[PDB]
């Protein structure tokens, strides 16, 4: 199975193998057990060629996994700047909201990656939007008494 | 005749240390033990034999151990201006302390050096041959002078059934205190020493503290300051054991003449006057007994009944001038029995001068007075730590740490039962 | 009670402990050489309680680390036995300081550990200084403390462990290898300083204005924070001198034994500290978010226990009324169930460049902010499962990752509730 092996393949980070998987017709947007996409492994771990490689491709770049993360959700969270911004560039929905109720704006603030947050700010992310517990991302830079974070999160 | 001293802990050992410098100035001993004035035994039969052996080379040993789970503060004492004074097999130390915790003193490290104190005491025990008891100093806070005071006067109860132990308490202040758990320790103790002591003298270290600052001006009194006027007071309760009176002449007669009810057997003192380095009569210090800020343990005597008096006097003081002052009191102020007890005030005069060390804070004054009055008003004082007590067992904080040095969490719950009992007691009795 | 084993691992935990070494060795008055050139009575007084030569037991998987020890100012007088290195390093796995790389390296260590112990005359316990965001530092020290915990279950566990905060260091999974440790650290230490990098980041950049902290201005907070909480143990005193005391004071409930260090006044690497303090100004301190080194706040929470010490020349007539004042003006800060819970120490040797100092070590309910905040980011990352087979691939289940995240879960909770608690 080719799809399998795409997805060890974009999560392993040999580009060179997911050319060649691709080359011998791969499902790109295959999903593994939960979900997740070659782009979803690929923009988790920070491998940004595979990343726009796959776009190129006709990935989806708003695929969720049954826990409705998007590749955006997840790029935010580990801090992969340059893949946040491929993202966006590729249509990415900055305003996704996943099972958890957090957005991409979520996950950046809650890890401290600021200049991600400015980047997801100038692409309209809502500062207003709440996660289940009510709180928004300047809420987490409140509670969280994160004064660097406030500060960029009303710029 | 003969009494042995049992300073244990930190508090025990420096107050001993105060009390026996005392002791030698008072009967003209020098710090190697020489007595230019008695004679070699002879001739071992006199008044301060009591309280000090006779070698045959002439040197006057104090009959008293002194025992601490540290060595830090009785290595000072071997030492120091007194080092000659003491028989090294007198000062007993080992390594590791209590730790502020009652059940190390107790029950955990305790038990590793019980044996070695019992010994070092019947080796004194067989030096004396009319022991009367022994007179028992240390802490209430302190996990020594908690745990392996209660578990000595317990062993002591068992080896030396039928002989009186009296005790000088150190009861804890948060101006001086070092742990937490103080109040634990202090009820800890009074419950398993209860029946065990036939006499307690509580030492209240903010009453004591207060006097230093109000009547020797001392801004900000250390444990040398404290000491020494706890000394003074230890010095007026057993000169009539040193000095061969009239009244409180053996350790039985503190019981008969101040505890006339065995579970409440703890005397106020308050001493007078106080003077700092920068004459009263007969009637003014006298009338000075009976104002609370000389009290050695604060609590309002006002609000309770007494259970038996005892005035000791020392210096140029006569007779005729004590009943008088004591007639005026008896009638001035308002000084209320139990119907069952006399009534009456037992008087004990010493003649000489009272005694200060050189270079202390106390001014030498012709005459001084130490009343000890059983009143219910030392209750206050017992109050007072079962309330601090019930605030933390609530919460059960800081239980754990006793629990984890062989003592069982029941033993908290039967401590302060039997302190709520003592409560009553005292409640019964001022009714 | 007399002397204290030093241990330092992984990175972090070698350039705090250094620092320590060299903070106290100027102190005491010992130069590198290990020789006395000081001038008091009072510093020798108990030098056997860190000394014997440093007691200190170096190690990293990390080789590199040797290095940079030896290469500082004081490298020269450690033992070189005392130097534990693998050949690796963990790469911020705490498995691989857990179960595998450090599992190998451990009995090594602990050789060291007993070859220094039974030279002892009286054992104090431990003493650990490390961080809890990487592998090393994290997961073999916690190791460590198990296996010392159970060799040496009658001496003290105490440890200085360092928080990562993403000001710091911009690794995700120091959230799970954090958790992991508080783990291992509620049931093994008798007591912890927490250390925050996110508040000594704060302090370094909002109030020493430091537009680019870096780990020595990091490394100067810590180390007069360390100078500080350790003054008692050091020089002769009646008031927690030693780790048992300071324990019995400071512990009311066994898994709460976390600190919130604070101490004034804040200094900068060089500065010049003019104009000294005076007492009600170092006093007020206490309650001032912005001198304590676990970004939480104490006005956020109640003291359950505080201890405070006083270094250099002053009143202890002054110390002592401002103390009860700062007590009875802000009682209701104070849990009411724990009477006279405030204790104070005075030492007449203040640290270097100062001349007079405040530290205050507070066993606070407010410290759930930090372990709040490290949650949150190991909650965040969890959920989506990032990394984990790192850890997996190491031997460790995700049950274990579980069971960590519900324990510190419920210290959280534990503190709440005290926090909430009624003397009524
Ligand atoms: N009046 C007076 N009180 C003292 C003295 N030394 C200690 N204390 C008090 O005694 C209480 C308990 O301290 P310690 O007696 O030193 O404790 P310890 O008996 O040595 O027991 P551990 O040290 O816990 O093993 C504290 O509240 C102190 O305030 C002293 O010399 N004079
Ligand atoms: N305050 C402070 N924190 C430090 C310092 N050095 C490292 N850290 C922190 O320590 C955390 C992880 O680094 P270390 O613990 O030193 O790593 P390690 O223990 O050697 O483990 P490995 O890297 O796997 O070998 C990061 O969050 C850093 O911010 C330092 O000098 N000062
Ligand atoms: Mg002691
Ligand atoms: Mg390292």
């Amino acid at each position: 199975d080719l799809g399998k092996k795409l997805l060890e393949a974009a999560r392993a980070g040999q580009d060179d193998e997911v050319r060649i998987l691709m080359a011998n017709g791969a499902d790109v947007n295959a999903t593994d057990a939960s979900g997740l996409t070659p782009l979803h492994l690929a923009a988790t771990y920070g491998h940004l060629e595979i990343v726009e490689v796959l776009l190129k491709h006709g990935a989806d770049v708003n695929a969720i996994d049954i826990m409705g993360s998007t590749p955006l959700h997840l790029a935010a969270l580990i801090g992969h700047l340059e893949i946040v911004e491929v993202l966006l560039k590729h249509g990415a929905d900055v305003n996704a909201v996943d099972t958890w109720g957090d957005t991409p704006l979520h996950l950046a603030a809650i890890m401290g990656h600021l200049e991600i947050v400015e980047v997801l700010l100038k692409h309209g992310a809502d500062v207003n939007a709440q996660d289940k517990f009510g709180k928004t991302a300047f809420d987490i830079s409140i509670d969280n008494g994160n004064e660097d974070l406030a500060e960029i999160l009303q710029k | 005749r003969e009494c042995i001293s049992i300073h244990v802990g930190q508090a025990g050992v420096q107050i001993g240390n105060a009390c026996w410098e005392l002791y030698c100035l008072e009967h003209g001993i020098q710090p190697d033990g020489q007595m230019p004035s008695d004679k070699t035994i002879g001739g071992g039969d006199d008044s301060f034999n009591t309280f000090f052996s006779e070698t045959g080379a002439g040197k006057h040993v104090p009959r008293a151990v002194f025992v601490d789970l540290e060595p830090t503060v009785i290595d000072e004492v071997r030492t120091g201006t007194y080092r000659q004074l003491f028989h090294p097999e007198q000062l007993i130390t080992g390594k590791e302390d209590a730790a502020n915790n009652y059940a190390r003193g107790h029950y955990t490290i305790g038990k590793e050096i019980i044996d070695l104190v019992l010994d070092r005491i019947r080796k004194l025990a067989d030096q004396c041959t009319g022991l009367q008891g022994f007179l028992v100093f240390h802490s209430f806070g302190g996990g020594t002078g908690s745990g392996f005071t209660s578990l000595l006067m317990e062993r002591l109860s068992v080896d030396y059934g039928k002989k009186s132990k009296l005790e000088f308490s150190i009861y804890p202040a948060p101006q001086v205190s070092t742990a937490v758990v103080e109040p634990y320790n202090s009820i800890l103790t009074t419950h398993t020493t209860l029946e065990h002591s036939d006499c307690a003298f509580m030492v209240d270290n903010e009453a004591i503290y207060d006097i230093c600052r109000r009547n020797l001006d001392i801004e900000r009194p250390t444990y040398t300051n404290l000491n020494r006027l706890i000394s003074q007071i230890v010095s007026s309760i057993t000169a009539s054991l040193r000095f061969d009176g009239a009244l409180n002449v053996d350790l039985t007669e503190f019981q008969t003449n101040l505890v006339p009810y065995p579970r409440i057997h703890f005397p106020l003192a308050t001493y007078a006057p106080v003077i700092s380095a920068e004459q009263l009569s007969v009637a003014e210090i006298t009338n000075a007994c009976f104002e609370p800020a000389n009290q050695m343990v604060k609590c309002d005597p006002r609000h309770g009944k007494y259970m038996a008096c005892c005035l000791l006097y020392r210096g140029d003081v006569v007779p005729k001038d004590v009943n008088a002052a004591i007639a005026t009191i008896k009638t001035k102020r308002s000084i209320q029995f139990v119907d069952w007890c006399p009534t009456g005030f037992k008087v004990g005069i010493n003649y000489q001068p009272p005694t200060v060390v050189p270079g202390g804070d106390l001014a030498k004054v012709q005459r001084a007075v130490c009343m000890l009055s059983n009143t219910t008003a030392i209750a206050e004082a017992w109050a007072r730590l079962d309330h601090k007590f019930d605030l933390m067992y609530a919460k059960r904080a800081f239980v754990h740490w006793y629990v984890g040095e062989g003592m069982e969490e029941g033993e908290f719950s039967e401590a302060r039962e039997d302190m709520a009992a003592l409560e009553k007691d005292y409640e019964e009795v001022g009714v | 009670m007399r002397e204290i084993v030093h241990i330092q691992a992984g990175q972090c935990g070698n350039q705090i402990g250094a620092k320590f070494w060299e903070v106290i060795s100027d102190e005491h008055g010992i130069d590198p050489t290990g020789s006395y050139h000081g001038d008091s009575d009072l510093q020798l007084e108990r030098i056997n309680v860190y000394y014997n030569v440093p007691r200190a037991i170096l190690v990293d998987l990390e080789p590199g680390t040797m290095d940079s020890v030896r290469s500082g100012p004081f490298g020269q007088i450690f033992r070189p036995d005392n130097f534990v290195f693998g050949q690796s390093g963990a790469g911020n796995n705490w498995a691989k300081g857990h179960y595998t790389e450090g599992a190998e390296l451990v009995d090594s260590v602990l050789d060291v550990v007993r070859k220094e112990s039974e030279s002892c005359d009286c054992l104090q316990g431990f003493q650990l200084t490390h961080s809890l965001g990487g592998g090393t530092g994290s997961g073999m020290g916690t190791l460590l403390i198990s296996k010392i915990r159970e060799e040496y279950p009658d001496r003290i566990m105490n440890t200085f462990s360092v928080m990562p905060s993403p000001k710091v260091s911009d690794t995700v999974v120091e959230p799970y290898n954090a958790t992991l440790s508080v783990h291992q650290l509620v049931e093994n230490t008798d007591e912890t300083y927490s250390i925050d990098n996110e508040a000594l980041y704060d302090i370094c950049f909002r109030t020493l204005k430091l537009t680019t902290p870096t780990y020595g201005d990091l490394n100067h907070l810590v180390s007069a924070t360390m100078s500080g909480v350790t003054t008692c143990l050091r020089f002769p005193g009646q008031l927690n001198a030693d780790l048992r005391k300071l324990a019995v004071n400071m512990v009311p409930f066994p898994r709460l034994h976390f600190f919130m260090p604070g101490f004034a006044p804040l200094t900068s690497r060089g500065s010049q500290q003019y104009r000294a303090l005076t007492v009600p100004e170092l006093t007020q301190q206490m309650f001032d978010s912005k001198n304590m080194m676990a970004a939480c706040d104490p006005r956020h929470g109640r003291y359950l226990t505080v201890a405070a010490i006083f270094r250099g020349r002053m009143s202890m007539k002054e110390v002592d009324e401002q103390m009860l004042n700062v007590q009875n003006k802000n009682s209701s800060y104070f849990v009411e169930w724990i009477p006279n819970n405030v204790k104070t120490a005075v030492c007449d040797i203040p640290p270097r460049g100062l001349k007079m100092s405040a530290t205050f070590i507070g066993n606070s309910t407010a410290i759930q902010e930090l372990f709040k905040r490290i949650s949150e980011q190991f909650t965040a990352m969890f959920r989506r499962k990032a990394f984990l087979h790192w850890y997996t691939g190491e031997g460790m289940d995700e049950m274990e990752f579980t069971e960590a995240e519900s324990n510190m879960n419920d210290l959280v909770s534990e503190y709440q509730q005290y926090q909430d608690a009624t003397a009524d």
